[PDB]
């Protein structure tokens, strides 16, 4: 009635629970943090899963898909986030149910995750939701009387890092708050053809894909500058969904968060994992600070969702090609700043602040054109020129800011044409 | 369907004292902060009854869950705080009705009758005045730290709302702060979570008719000649004055164009709107006047004015060749909203600000400068403008007035033709 896995770090959550539905049991099964010195007692827990039950009760006519549960219990400090599942026979309500458990006053370090940690167990029920007939498998009736045995193997594996790369995070002391640049900004000036000609490319293709990726490099310090650099360009809420990678701390790619790291790429060549950097929410890039060049996938939502189509059911592409002269201008004086004082920072916010106002008049400009069958907006070269939009290099970045506001903005105007 | 789910499932069977959980969806996509409301006079001694709001999307809720529920936190409280009230005094008010049964009951009991009862009644005559005055310190404790009549008690619960107003103050000002959709609101957020870093660009510039006061500014330049160098006008200063034959209209088409003003800084507005015309007086940068006594200021300061006459048109200072202002204002514009035409230009002006911020700074500009003393420096700072992507020599005007704008601020801490054409 557990499984003991340690964890890697100072200060994991609680553990997860995995109640079965004839009889609706309190528990089946709890996966446990690391020997910490002291825990919430199971039996407390036990209630705690039997206590979504009575509650998952309550839904009738079950489902189509796979739905959501989350409970924070002020007695009992403990923050909950539980799944209702679809049937076997789609009616009968055969839920199970599953959720880490989270101890109290971490819920502001979970919610901003929240989106990542429905996303990594969601997979799980994907693949749980078969159902298990591996379990059917040819077996006499004493046999087909199995639960509690063949259920946990494929269950184990692939909720272990969940915990992991929960705990990752406060490992990865990905910067909360505020950082005094040291990041790369700080320096006076690098004035070189290649490493300031790169450092504009990453970051326009840090931009035109709404979330970075990997600085995956072989200092885990110079690769450190940078994932602090690239990472000004984000939300407060954004300064977390990211990492400052570690020396060797046996951390692959996850797709969830959309800025990253690694290191040394694995002493040779390795996978991107291909598979898994679709199940990202973005297209992203590919910097270096080995080779110090970049790529990028295709445009983030009028092709990833099509190349998501091909692949969701199975179950390093272009160069920066553009270079916006606002971004040019941006990085360009920045420097001339004078750095060192708090100057830059301000600059940087009021380009920011220019980016979020000019993406919001886009918001409201193509919302304001009555949306209507037959009638996309079909004005972009009008809007083009509008709004001060002609470098090709401008356009898709506040485009790109569109999507993180309207995620269905961009499907909205490429869809029809591309 | 049509709205009634304000308790439908809103309503967690307890599950905890003050808790707050939450409920998927099919249409709900809802949120619950399960709030009791203990009452003596029920069943129990116990009343949950949790009033919430309930919106769509499941999301516009999850990410936004903090204040929502620090709101709510401090909304449900409030009224916590007040049927108790209401209730905490009453109670002992009923004690007291029942107090008088003991001055009966002493009365009653052993006067001639010796005793004539058992009377085992006056046990329960003199207990229920103990765990009533115990629970009383609860009710206190618990304030500070930490039939028809049962289902009519919600109603003084419920009526004791209308009266502790803070209860239905929040409630109303929580269906104020959220809207339809959080996308426009989550800017907002945004927009002053940047704005706290930064400052300086906040006073030096402009920052509830604003649909009107938008919309009447795009009524105004798209169809309106001339108009252009009006704004540069304005844009640079330093100083302008409108008149017209009939006042119906400034108001109208002043409120307009009142947004491209720059204001000194912490205040309110430098547009006067219009006055009298004594006309002494650097404290007022738009005035009406409503207007050959006014003749004689009008060329008396042939320097810092404008006019205009709706009856014939007229201005001037019309020489402008630059492109900003056209970025500004394209008279082939099809900017619809108008509420977004300002946003086109409250956003351009941010621009204007930034690079009017760079020139005060860089600290290899001011007189600690390289080549020399003279006037080298002023051809030097000409060279700035080459990394600063001017216009024209025009906008060398306007990027040069901000500095003096912000040089202001910073030291407070510490010649032009003129044409026209109807």
């Amino acid at each position: 009635a557990k499984t003991e896995i340690a964890l890697s770090g100072k200060s994991p959550l609680l553990a997860a629970t995995f109640a079965y539905w004839i009889l609706g049991p309190r528990v089946r099964h709890i996966w446990a943090p690391k020997t910490e010195q002291v825990l919430l007692s199971d039996g407390e827990i036990t209630f705690l899963a039997n206590h979504t039950l009575n509650g998952e009760i309550l839904r009738n006519a079950e489902s189509g898909a796979i739905d959501v549960k989350f409970f924070v219990l002020s007695e009992k400090g403990v923050i909950i986030v539980s799944l209702i599942f679809d049937g076997n026979w789609n009616g009968d309500r055969s839920t199970y149910g599953l959720s880490i458990i989270l101890p109290q006053t971490e819920l502001s370090f979970y919610l901003p995750l929240h989106r990542v940690c429905v996303d990594r167990l969601t997979h799980i029920i994907r693949k749980g939701r078969i159902w298990m007939h591996k379990e059917r498998q040819e077996n006499v009736q004493k046999i087909i009387l199995d639960q509690g045995q063949s259920i946990i193997p494929m269950l184990t594996g692939e909720v272990i890092p969940v915990m992991e790369l929960l705990s990752s995070m406060k490992s990865h002391s990905v910067p909360e708050e505020i950082d005094i640049a040291d990041t790369v900004l700080n320096d006076d000036d690098i004035g070189d053809s290649c490493h300031e000609g790169f450092l504009l490319n990453a970051i326009s293709s840090h931009l035109q894909t709404c979330g970075c990726s990997v600085v995956v490099g072989s200092s885990a310090e110079k690769v450190n500058k940078i994932v602090r650099t690239l990472c000004l360009f984000l939300t407060p809420a954004e300064r977390k969904c990211s990492r400052l990678c570690e020396a060797e701390s046996s951390f692959k790619y996850e797709s969830g968060l959309f800025v990253q790291g690694l290191l040394k790429d694995s002493t040779g060549s390795f996978v991107l994992p291909f598979r898994q950097v679709m199940y990202a929410p973005y297209p992203t890039t590919h910097i270096d600070v080995d080779v110090n060049t970049v790529k990028q996938m295709p445009p983030c939502h009028e092709h990833i969702y099509n190349q998501r189509r091909y692949m969701r059911s199975e179950l390093i592409f272009q160069d920066v090609l553009h270079r916006d002269t606002l971004v040019k201008a941006f990085l360009d004086q920045v420097f001339q700043l004078k750095p060192g004082l708090s100057l830059r920072s301000t600059f940087l916010a009021q380009f920011l602040l220019v980016l979020h106002r000019k993406a919001l008049t886009l918001i409201k400009y193509i919302e304001d054109d009555t949306q209507k069958g037959k009638k996309p907006f079909k004005s972009l070269r009008n809007l083009k020129i509008d709004l001060d939009l002609t470098a090709e290099g401008d356009l898709n970045i506040i485009m790109a800011l569109a999507e993180k506001i309207k995620p269905g903005l961009h499907s909205f105007i490429f869809g029809r044409p591309f | 369907s049509v709205d009634y789910q304000a308790s439908f499932v809103g309503h967690p069977p307890g599950s905890a004292y003050p808790k707050l959980n939450f409920v998927e969806d099919e249409g709900a996509f809802a949120y619950v902060h399960h709030l009791t409301l203990y009452d003596l006079e029920a069943r129990g001694f116990v009343r949950p009854f949790c009033m919430a709001y309930i919106s769509a999307d499941q999301h516009k809720i999850m990410q936004q869950f903090q204040e929502l529920s620090a709101e709510f936190s401090r909304a449900s409280e409030c009224l916590k705080t007040g049927n108790r009230k209401a209730f905490a005094g009453e109670l002992e008010k009923k004690l007291k009705d029942l107090d008088y049964t003991r001055t009966v009951l002493h009365t009653e009991t052993e006067i001639q009758k010796k005793a004539n009862d058992k009377g085992f009644y006056s046990s329960q005559a003199i207990e229920k005045a103990n765990e009533l005055a115990s629970v009383e310190k609860s009710i206190i404790e618990h304030q500070d730290l930490l039939c028809f009549d049962k289902k009519l008690k919600t109603l003084e619960e419920l009526c004791d709302t209308e009266y502790f107003t803070q209860t239905l103050a929040q409630l109303s000002h929580i269906e104020h702060m959220f809207r339809g959709d959080l996308c426009y609101l989550l800017t907002s957020q945004i927009d002053r979570a940047l704005l706290k870093q930064q400052h300086i660009t906040n006073f030096l510039f402009e920052d509830r008719h604003k649909k009107r006061a938008g919309q009447n500014a795009l009524k105004f330049i798209r169809q309106y000649p001339f108009a252009h160098p009006a704004i540069y006008s304005l844009l640079s200063g330093r100083t302008l004055v409108v008149l017209g034959e009939d006042e119906a209209i400034v108001r109208k088409l002043v409120t307009a164009l009142a947004i491209f003003v720059p204001s000194y800084g912490c205040y309110a507005k430098p547009v006067k709107h219009w006055a009298s015309s004594p006309l002494h007086i650097q404290k007022w940068k738009l005035i009406g006047l409503q207007r050959a006594g006014t003749l004689h200021a009008l060329s008396r300061y042939s320097r810092y004015t404008s006019i205009l006459d709706l009856d014939n048109k007229t201005l001037r200072c019309p020489l402008y060749r630059g492109t900003l202002v056209p970025r500004l204002a394209d008279h082939r514009t099809q900017i619809k909203r108008g509420s977004t035409y300002y946003l086109h230009v409250q956003s351009m002006l941010t621009q204007l600000c930034s690079k009017a911020f760079l020139y005060t700074f860089c600290h290899h500009l001011h007189l600690p400068t390289h080549d020399k003393e003279t006037e080298e420096l002023v051809a030097s700072r000409q060279m700035s403008f080459l990394k600063l992507t001017l216009g024209l020599v025009n906008e060398d005007v306007r990027v040069v007035q901000y500095l003096a704008e912000l040089l202001k601020l910073h030291y407070m801490q510490e010649y032009v033709p003129s044409f026209l054409y109807k």
